[PDB]
DNA sequence: CCGAGATCAGACGATATCGGGCACTTTCAGGGTGGTATGGCCGTAGGCGAGCACAAGGCTGACTTTTCCTCCCCTTGTGCTGCCTTCTGGGGGGGGCCCAGCTCCTCCCCATGCCAGGGTCTTTTCCCCCAGGCAGGAAAACAAG
DNA sequence: CTTGTTTTCCTGCCTGGGGGAAAAGACCCTGGCATGGGGAGGAGCTGGGCCCCCCCCAGAAGGCAGCACAAGGGGAGGAAAAGTCAGCCTTGTGCTCGCCTACGGCCATACCACCCTGAAAGTGCCCGATATCGTCTGATCTCGG
């Protein structure tokens, strides 16, 4: 039995706006804002909480990203999202 | 820790993001946008926290720093003090 | 040696909630963003009241500014019950 | 005795005398700067606590959470204008699904 | 003192979009644009009346104006500072 | 002889660029802006400089969202605006959330 | 005085006493005045370059806030610095969508 | 009677030693006074809420170097920091 | 690719309102003396951040299938634009006046600096009560028939 | 629409771990004393924003022809979605070193308060001159055939 193509999207949908925890894995994470912080400062040392509070900062800033986007391409008279709508978003947002 | 550190945000992990931002379906160009959407977003608040960190005569990137390098962005960030 | 000892509004924050909601309890983070969001609010309208004051022209920061610095910086519903819960306060506090 | 308790405000206006004092705000600071404005502090705190109690009791959960708190402040509406370029840590966003992505 | 907002006029709300760039126009958006006009409106002069009751003036100033309108992010130059 | 449609558009368009005169008329504006602070206070008195003001903030206010709603109308396959793209730019920049 | 002794233009003394008594610290120093001073006035000779640029490019020798606000949108930086002021008897720069371009 | 301080003796003069050929409105100079009364005023609550963080009462050289560091682009930052130190010394040596 | 038609641009006569210069004053930066107090430098401990094995199992990468979406083309019809004409109010002028904004003097009432002492605020222990794991049960959609 | 098939919420049971109460320190809150300084109130002036009247002409308003683009329908293809399998690396546990931040102490020099003084900016008035209005041509773009 294979569920029909689009289901399985609601589910996690609707599984992952009713959770609070954290999606981007914390490893990888803490390798990118250090090798981000390398250019600003070499040979930095950098808080737990430091690191943590960037990543609720970037993941909340992402998802409210996605919203928008989602919301522009619908306005498109679509469901799937793109490129086009991204950058549409960020260019009216102001980023 | 030096190089292609990008690559870690992955596909199941941009995914996650998208279906807590209620999108059910992803053109395969997506990821490689929200890649460097967050990554110039953290090079705009880290620059910002650096910024603090060496000012204040210190050398560990402390919460502080962080939640001050969100404040002037229009990003403030409760629960890490204030 | 002694540490400098930190401070928080977490003794009044647990007042307020005892006197609203009796009965349901409180986490470490869900009194950390507390703290942040009192003490935020507590410099948004401090800074409204100074930059008010200023342009003014009146070297000292009174119930005026405050008053006003809520109503400029609180969206309707809540710069009207702050202001009158304000100055209320300020009448018991001016009386008693 | 002790201006909190003159107003009844669970605040501490001595200590928002000092802040407001050594804040660099103004020379000179009023005797009501403190009392209006703990009092405004402490409205606030129990609107914000009343409503994210309610969340809280929505989940059948006896302990306020991040959850909690940005359930309340993303569902009320005021309170989201107010705190619209904050962001609360390990909250989770607000359910939503637009009408067009739902099964017809 | 009823009705002002038809006083923009549809030719008026064209030479705006022509301004922004707009080639092609249908026919509400010019009521759209009345309704964003008043909300604006409403938001800016909340915010420079209060400034001026503050001050307890009987005239709204231009330095009012700029300052309410600094408030909201939409700093305006050339009329004070 | 008659012009095609759109021709007259883009040379408004561009007349209008290139100049910067305030588009909006003075006297009903400032009767609107008298109407909308009549609520607020009554018999409030305004500056020319005060009211100008706003004219002059209001103007470009609105033609960041007429080049915000243009983009909205270019990116929904279309070449005219409408009012959903009035709304959608609205709620993508934060007016209405 | 310190404006001559240290080369800048703009009033040392003007800057250092509204530091003083816009109540932004209980204390202020000695090279404070100097480093702010040294900012205005590079900043307002970067703006009004460009300015002076644009209205000689157009054969008109008299600053307009048009002029400026054209300066302004223009340069990359001083738009991302000036990013949401709305400067007054300015208009927008002329761009037309490709797409109604014909 | 009244009278009223402004930036414009200076304005003016930073204008005839750039572009020594061309002139001012008086829009625009208020333009100018507004846009140098609006840069102080960043630049200076700024370094006086890094100061508050550094749990001083003291706007030194340093926070305003820090603040023109965080309010200011990158080239911006790189050519104003430069001419803020360059006129400290001056003002010594 | 051909000619008519409407539109945009330059430029010289001319003009007046506006930008620049001159003289006074009038406030306000600046020099000198005294003094302290916030801050810079040295000492020291300590607590938390960097570097490091060890699984293991949840999680990620990758290949198949199909299925529902995206995108290009046709067509219509319908509201949108372009042109002409009526007439209407925006705009420029001219004057009056009336209340409202800015100044200045007084002096007093609330804000400011300091004394001492305790009462509220802060850090440490502890436990039990509420969050958490988890296996089984019933309810719930789902999709091929 | 019946019925098989995965998914999800519920619940009983036990566990664990960290928040709410108790214990003592600590550090600055409130009352009280002496004070000086900014603002509340009350003339005084004066100045500009409200109000009206009048004339003109340019722009809004309404309509009519006509037209080209928004929107619905059709169809092919192709690229996400769901499913399954192998491997890998995140992380939870437990550990060691060290060094960087902070608290304390000492003093030191540079910025605050305070008096004179002259000097640079704010004010008002006058001179010239520069962007602008008008109209004649010249250049340029547009549209039907």
């Amino acid at each position: 039995h294979r569920y029909r193509p689009g289901t399985v999207a609601l589910r996690e949908i609707r599984r992952y706006q009713k959770s609070t925890e954290l999606l981007i894995r914390k490893l990888p994470f803490q390798r990118l804002v250090r090798e981000i912080a390398q250019d600003f400062k070499t040979d930095l040392r950098f808080q737990s909480s430091a690191v943590m509070a960037l990543q609720e900062a970037s993941e909340a800033y992402l998802v409210g990203l996605f919203e928008d986007t989602n919301l522009c391409a619908i306005h498109a008279k679509r469901v799937t999202i793109m490129p086009k709508d991204i950058q549409l978003a960020r260019r009216i947002r102001g980023e | 820790v030096l190089r292609d550190n990008i690559q870690g945000i992955t596909k199941p992990a941009i995914r996650r993001l998208a279906r807590r931002g209620g999108v059910k379906r992803i053109s395969g160009l997506i990821y490689e946008e929200t890649r460097g959407v967050l990554k110039v977003f953290l090079e705009n608040v880290i620059r910002d926290a650096v910024t603090y960190t060496e000012h204040a005569k210190r050398k560990t990137v402390t919460a502080m720093d962080v939640v001050y390098a969100l404040k002037r962005q229009g990003r403030t960030l409760y629960g890490f003090g204030g | 040696r002694k540490r400098s000892r930190k401070e928080s509004y977490s003794v009044y924050v647990y007042k307020v909630l005892k006197q609203v909601h009796p009965d349901t309890g409180i986490s470490s983070k869900a009194m950390g963003i507390m703290n942040s969001f009192v003490n935020d609010i507590f410099e948004r309208i401090a800074g409204e009241a100074s930059r008010l004051a200023h342009y003014n022209k009146r070297s000292t920061i009174t119930s005026r500014e405050i008053q006003t610095a809520v109503r400029l910086l609180l969206p309707g519903e809540l710069a009207k019950h702050a202001v009158s819960e304000g100055t209320k306060a300020v009448t018991k506090y001016t009386s008693a | 005795k002790s201006r909190s308790s003159r107003a009844g405000l669970q605040f501490p206006v001595g200590r928002v005398h000092r802040l407001l004092r050594k804040g660099n705000y103004a020379e000179r600071v009023g005797a009501g700067a403190p009392v209006y404005m703990a009092a405004v502090l402490e409205y606030l705190t129990a609107e914000i606590l009343e409503l994210a109690g309610n969340a809280a009791r929505d989940n059948k959960k006896t302990r306020i959470i991040p959850r909690h708190l940005q359930l309340a402040i993303r569902n009320d509406e005021e309170l989201n204008k107010l705190l619209g370029k904050v962001t609360i840590a390990q909250g989770g966003v607000l359910p939503n699904i637009q009408a067009v992505l739902l099964p017809k």
